[PDB]
């Protein structure tokens, strides 16, 4: 579908926040990780980042 | 990990060397880690500085 993608893109936009990537000591990135989820038996995980894909 | 390796390219070569040598991740305070989290209490630690000279 494309319509649902439009409703996703109708008003959403990326944003910038902080992540504790300690390779660079609390950097602020567009790719800010938020609440990764994994409970599937097969070992799959989905992650909800801070950038539009 | 267990074996430390370092490698850099020049274009024909990968120039990699390896040393079998134990490496450890020592947690401060009283709670074991996998990596220190974003928030919590502060403690006095010791580590190698990052100044040129």
């Amino acid at each position: 579908d494309l319509d649902t993608h439009f409703t996703q893109y109708k008003l959403a936009r990326p944003y910038i926040a902080d992540c504790p990537n300690c390779g660079h000591s609390r950097c602020d990135s567009p790719i800010a990780i938020e609440e990764v989820r994994g409970d599937a038996h097969a070992g799959v995980i989905r992650i909800q980042t801070s950038a539009m894909f | 990990g267990d074996t430390v390796t370092v490698g850099f390219h020049d274009g024909p070569n990968r120039h990699t060397c390896t040393v079998a040598h134990k490496v450890e991740f020592r947690p401060v305070g009283r709670e074991k880690y996998r990596h220190p989290p974003e928030h919590g209490v502060e403690l006095p630690c010791n580590r190698y500085t990052h100044k040129r000279a």
